[PDB]
């Protein structure tokens, strides 16, 4: 029934910044939210209840405010420690639900991402299947949009994408988009390309090849 | 010291069921309430379920994506909690946290009034129909279009294995600067792939060796892939 919104998804910020995290409720719930911290590969710790009190234990820097359908999470004087994911949570009503989270992110200043594509090898067209690789390298921010195009045609579905964590040293991110058709389907086509759109370039960058070469 | 730690989450084939445990300590587990989140890989916290204390009679609850599917038992006796999972579908697969809940204010009663204060380890569930195998590795060679301005690009793509993991290296570990290892997707087949990939000087191409070492142990697989210019 109800449904949390947490904005923004992604935050970015340095040492002895103070963040704001906003979790919005699609209907009023008095002061029924909690804030729990969340860092990659453990499992979420407890944080704030009832929209501002603090678990005990928690540092004083952590603080929250809001009532009715708007609530703030605020970290003042960032340490190196809070950097992770926070999540809302209502315990006003069943069934109950969680905020969709958002990131703490290390800012740095904006990369634009080096941008490769890779045919399928002859090997992988001797069983079936041929897999078109496009990578984008070492960008910052992360927000970033792929387009694969064959033939001119948008491509929508037919790819995964994963993006890897953000570097410990330089703090940017890496992007792999893998495009698979079935050999029938791949000889059928000339032209294949990825184009990317990212905050970084003058303008979109299309990596194309040809079936032939 | 209060501690919850799961157990008891594998490979299960859909349609099956799975019995998911969680062990309590440090406190009495029949005076909380006890619940069950979920969180699929690389997504966010779901409310599963909820079993409530001795004072209400041990009464449970579940979200409506599993009511009529999953089922709490308590055995304070020896201080555990089953979550019992049938007809799991493919969407059920995520790490399962037990978590004790507290009440604050509890003079005003059993309401809205409720936090979660202690998360356990979690144990991962997997809901598939794919058999082990091992991947097949293909080289994402350097070329033309795989250069910026003196920079090359050059990889390998593992593909078509289950289950997780595989591990990669480049030439058995010599090469670590500009090795982007991702993490792996799943197929609409069941099966993994990922990529791993490196940024070289494009004047070190063919004078430079770049071998690819790759290994699943599930099914104790180990290629060295040689990655040649194009």
């Amino acid at each position: 029934d109800i449904q949390m919104t947490q904005s923004p998804s992604s935050l970015s910020a340095s040492l002895g910044d103070s963040v704001t995290i906003t979790c919005r409720a699609s209907q009023t719930m008095s002061n029924f939210l909690n804030w729990y911290q969340q860092k990659p590969g453990k499992a979420p710790k407890f944080l704030i209840y009832a929209a501002s009190r603090l678990q005990s234990g928690v540092p004083s820097r952590f603080s929250g405010s809001g009532s009715g359908t708007q609530f703030t999470l605020t970290i003042s004087n960032l340490q190196p420690e809070d950097f992770a994911t926070y999540y809302c949570q209502q315990s006003f009503l069943f069934p109950y639900t969680f905020g969709g989270g958002t990131k703490v992110e290390v800012e740095r200043t904006v990369a634009a991402p080096s941008v490769f594509i890779f045919p399928p090898s002859d090997e992988q067209l001797k069983s079936g299947t041929a897999s078109v690789v496009c990578l984008l390298n070492n960008f910052y921010p992360r927000e970033a949009k792929v387009q694969w195009k064959v033939d001119n045609a948008l491509q929508s579905g037919n790819s995964q994408e994963s993006v890897t964590e953000q570097d410990s040293k330089d703090s940017t991110y890496s992007l792999s988009s893998t495009l698979t058709l079935s050999k029938a389907d791949y000889e059928k086509h000339k032209v294949y390309a990825c184009e990317v759109t990212h905050q970084g370039l003058s303008s979109p960058v299309t990596k194309s090849f040809n079936r032939g070469e | 010291e209060v501690q919850l730690v799961e157990s008891g989450g594998g490979i299960v084939q859909p349609g099956g069921s799975l019995r998911v445990s969680c062990a309590a300590s440090g406190f009495s587990l029949s005076d909380h309430y006890m619940d069950w989140v979920r969180q699929a890989p690389g997504r966010g916290l779901e409310w599963v379920g909820r079993s409530r204390n001795k004072e209400n009679s041990f009464t449970t609850e579940f979200a409506a994506s599993v009511r009529r599917r999953f089922t709490i038992s308590r055995d304070d006796s020896n201080s555990l909690l089953h979550l019992q999972m049938n007809n799991l579908k493919s969407e059920d697969t995520a790490v399962y946290f037990c978590a004790r809940v507290g009440y604050y204010d509890l003079w005003s009663g059993y309401s809205g009034n409720w936090y979660i204060d202690v998360w356990g380890r979690g144990t991962l569930v997997i809901v598939s129909s794919a058999s082990t195998k091992g991947p097949s590795v293909f080289p994402l060679a350097p070329s033309s279009k795989s250069t910026s301005g003196g920079t090359a690009a050059l990889g390998c793509l593992v593909k078509d294995y289950f289950p997780e993991p595989v591990t990669v290296s480049w030439n058995s570990g010599v090469l670590t600067s500009g090795v982007h290892t991702f993490p792996a997707v799943l197929q609409s087949s069941g099966l993994y792939s990922l990529s791993s990939v490196v940024t070289v000087p494009s004047s070190s191409l063919g004078t430079q060796t770049y071998i690819c070492n790759v290994n699943h142990k599930p099914s104790n697989t180990k290629v060295d892939k040689k990655v040649e210019p194009k």
